[PDB]
This record gives C-alpha cells, structure tokens and sequence, in this order.
C-alpha cells in the first residue's frame, strides 16, 4: 500500500 | 521540432484524439508541440497536458518499481541494466516537462490558477526524479521539488479557496512528497489533515464546475491519512 | 541491430523482465534481437515472442479502431492524417514481425509444432495488414494470409491432434478470418463446429501441460459460434 | 461484439 498521489481526470 | 509544421489548433485536436485513442506519447508529443507555440494554454488544455504526460511517466514509474523490486529481491548483470535503462528513459521523460515548464510554461504573469498548476506540476517532476535518484543529485533533486511546491502552497493560500482542485491536488502532493521522499510523516500528517479540515470548513467554496474533482482530492487526503494512523 | 551486442540468453532474460513490467515494445525489441542471432526458437521463447509483438499490434489496432470509428461517423484534416499515422506504425510493425518469419523463423524442418505456430502467426499478421488495408495491396494480402493459414491447417489436421492448442487456437484464428476478413460467415461457422466438435471427440488428447489452453480456445470456438448463430 | 481470435497466455 502506497500513497497516493493526484489521479488523472477528465 | 517534430510538431513545428502543424497550427497549434490542429495539434490540440489531435491530442483530443490520442486521448481517445488511448495513445498518450502521441497525445504528449502533440501538446509539447502546442506548448511550443508559446502562447498560454487554457483550462482544458493545461488538462490535456497533464493528463498526457502523467500517463507516460506512470507507466515508467510502474515498471522502474517491478524492476527495483526484482533487483533489490536477487540481493548476472541484466536486471540492473535493464532497471537502468527504465530508469534513463523516465529521468528522460522528466526533463522534457520540467524543460516546458521552465521555457514556456511558468510565467509571473497569468492567472495564480495557472501559476499554481505549473509549480505543482515542477515539483511532481522533481518529485518523480526524486523516486530514482541517490547521491549528490538526490539531495538537489529534492529541494527543487520541495521549493517549487512551497511556492506553488504559497500563492494558492493567498488567491484560492480552500476547496479549489489545484489548491487540494498540490497539498495532496506536498504531502506525499513529505511521506515518501522527505521522510517527515508528521508534516505530511499535519498538512494533509490541515487541507482537508480547512476544505471541510469552506465547503461552501465547491465550484459548480468541479467539486466533484474537490470532494474526489478530499477522500484521497483521507484515505492517506488513514494509511498514515 | 540494436541488440546485436547482446548474448542471446541475456535478451532472453531480458524479455521476461520487460514482460513482468508490461513493457511489451522492450520486450518485442528483446525477443527479435533473439531471433536475430539465428537459433530456433524453444516453446516458451515462441510464447515471449508472440506475447510481445501481440501486444504491441493490439495496442495499434484498438487505436485505429478508434480513430476509423470517429473518420467515418464524421462522414478537416487531422482525424484521417493521424489514422494514417497509426496505420503505418501498425503496418510497420507486421513488416517486422512477417520479415522475421521469412529471414528466420519458417523453416521446413523443425517439428510440426513450431511449423504450424510461425505458419499460423504469418496469417495473422497479414490478416492484421488486411484489416487496413483498400485496394491492390488487400485482395494479394487477403490471399497472403488465407495461404498461410492454409498450410498450417494442412499440416496441424496431419501432424497434431485434435486438441492442441496451436491446432486449436490456428483454427480459431482462420475461422476470424473467415468471417471478418473474407466475408464467408458459412466457411466461418464450418471450420469453428468442426474443430470445436473434433476436439471433444477426441477430448482424451488434452495434455497435462496445456489442457487449460486448449480448454479455453475450445470455449472461444463456441463464444464465437453463438455470436455467428 | 466483435469475433474473438486467440487470446494472450502465459
Ligand atoms: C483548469 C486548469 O487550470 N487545469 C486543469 C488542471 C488539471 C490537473 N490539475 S491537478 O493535477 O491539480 C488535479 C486536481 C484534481 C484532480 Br481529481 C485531478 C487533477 C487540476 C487543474
Ligand atoms: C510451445 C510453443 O510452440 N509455443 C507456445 C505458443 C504460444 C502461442 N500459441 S497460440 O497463439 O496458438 C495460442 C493458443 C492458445 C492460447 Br490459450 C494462447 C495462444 C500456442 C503455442
Ligand atoms: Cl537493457
Ligand atoms: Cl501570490
Ligand atoms: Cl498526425
Ligand atoms: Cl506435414
Ligand atoms: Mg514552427
Ligand atoms: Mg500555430
Ligand atoms: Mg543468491
Ligand atoms: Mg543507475
Ligand atoms: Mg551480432
Ligand atoms: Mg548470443
Ligand atoms: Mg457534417
Ligand atoms: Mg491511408
């Protein structure tokens, strides 16, 4: 289990 | 370049299409391309741009970690010279954003929106570099990323509210960065418990146009903190 | 080359690492420096070899796919210009992949196995190419790919039995070509029964090490048969 | 619902 960072959107 | 023949306009429409396609070098190559115009990308494209790249340098990440693993796991040359070679191609990668970023892209002028965006994306970049490096680079790699975002938190407490996207995904990603490359788990604790509880206080401050990438950004923040308690 | 350099086992070696990482151009580009040093090919090579390069040209159809689907429903420029750049990236790959079956691959020694596998991937990537293609090149690739898989059914009928999974998957293949290539639905849905029924005829063949293979392909022949009925 | 050709395995 890593952090997570900002995903892609849109 | 290979995209200085084509107008910008075409160039965005067919990184809509690469998109589409699922063909996202293609999709990134197109919007560097655009970039390369020099005139100021939008909302949407400044989108495109992000979403392209981080698709190219996600998939270089993956693979950089199935190989470390796999490396550090046999502790014959070809797992270490195929790491690297991953390893040159990402750095690669990294340097062609923060390249854009420092020819093109960040500016004193324009919106702080677009000013935060970039310095964000800077300090991801430098971030990215950080994962893969190790010696007189590594220390000077990380305090790139760490000032590009302390500047980027800067000019997003001053001119956004507290749930605006940019705003919440550069704290998300300070955070991380405080986590998994500063080793400071108390600053990321604090500053993704701070983001959230503050954006918690102003929800009223939802834009119509995009709370559900705020409320999206704001579960993240709690499942991190979950993750770190 | 650019792997001319390398020891064979180590591209080899290398393949598997690209593969566990979903590198599968890397691993495409291994695989033929491997074929290049002019060595047959063992059962699992053949399965790197065909993983990759399937992968690749995957990648490149379901993006022409796409691309053709937003030509035609839009029926300026740039939607046909980049699928024509994508086509010849998909064409520039099955020139590769048929032109290390013709320098090095099909033989007419070896075993009937290996025989029929590299007959049956020539069909496929000419069937590829047809897929593509319009006018004096697609009926002589059309016939390209029906003479491949032709002789690979001749030979696979005689040599294998009913069960194999390259026999199986072979037959499985022509049957698609049959259908969507050479428009003969009929000649599509006699080979697909046949070989479905053959095989559970004699469906005490199954070898220890592949009946899952050939179980599965046998499930895809009546997937596709419902589909067609 | 296109035909389905022999899949990747392995
Ligand atoms: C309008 C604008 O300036 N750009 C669109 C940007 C997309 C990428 N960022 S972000 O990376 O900060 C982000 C935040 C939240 C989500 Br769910 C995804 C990406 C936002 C602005
Ligand atoms: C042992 C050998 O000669 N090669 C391994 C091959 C892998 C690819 N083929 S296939 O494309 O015919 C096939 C058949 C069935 C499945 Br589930 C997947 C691929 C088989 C032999
Ligand atoms: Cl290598
Ligand atoms: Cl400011
Ligand atoms: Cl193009
Ligand atoms: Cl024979
Ligand atoms: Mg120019
Ligand atoms: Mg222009
Ligand atoms: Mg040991
Ligand atoms: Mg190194
Ligand atoms: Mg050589
Ligand atoms: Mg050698
Ligand atoms: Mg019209
Ligand atoms: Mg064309």
């Amino acid at each position: 289990q890593r952090s997570t960072s900002t995903p892609n959107v849109h | 370049g290979a995209m200085g023949s084509m107008e910008r306009a075409s160039l965005i429409q067919k990184a809509k299409l690469a998109e589409q396609a699922e063909r996202y070098e293609d999709m990134a190559a197109f919007m560097k391309g655009a970039v390369e115009k020099g005139e100021e990308l939008s909302c949407e494209e400044r989108n495109l741009l992000s979403v392209a790249y981080k698709n190219v340098v996600g998939g270089q990440r993956a693979a950089w970690r199935v190989l470390s693993s796999i490396e550090q796991k046999s502790n014959g040359p070809e797992v270490r010279e195929y790491r690297e070679k991953v390893e040159t191609e990402l750095q690669g990668v990294c340097d062609t954003v923060l390249g854009l970023l420092d020819s093109h892209l960040i500016k004193e002028a324009g919106d702080a929106e677009s000013r935060v965006f970039y310095l964000k994306m800077k300090g991801d970049y430098y971030r990215y570099l950080a994962e893969v490096a190790t010696g007189d680079d590594k220390k000077r790699i990380i305090d790139s990323a760490r000032s590009a975002y302390q500047e980027a938190m800067d000019i997003s407490k001053k001119e956004m509210p507290p749930t605006n996207p940019i705003r919440l995904g550069l704290a998300l990603n300070f955070s991380v960065f405080h986590y998994e490359i500063a080793n400071s788990p108390e600053e990321a604790i604090s500053l993704a418990k701070t983001t959230f509880d503050e954006a918690m206080a102003d929800l009223h401050t939802l834009s119509e146009d995009s709370y559900k990438d705020s409320t999206l950004i704001m579960q993240l923040l709690r499942d991190n903190l979950t993750l770190w308690t």
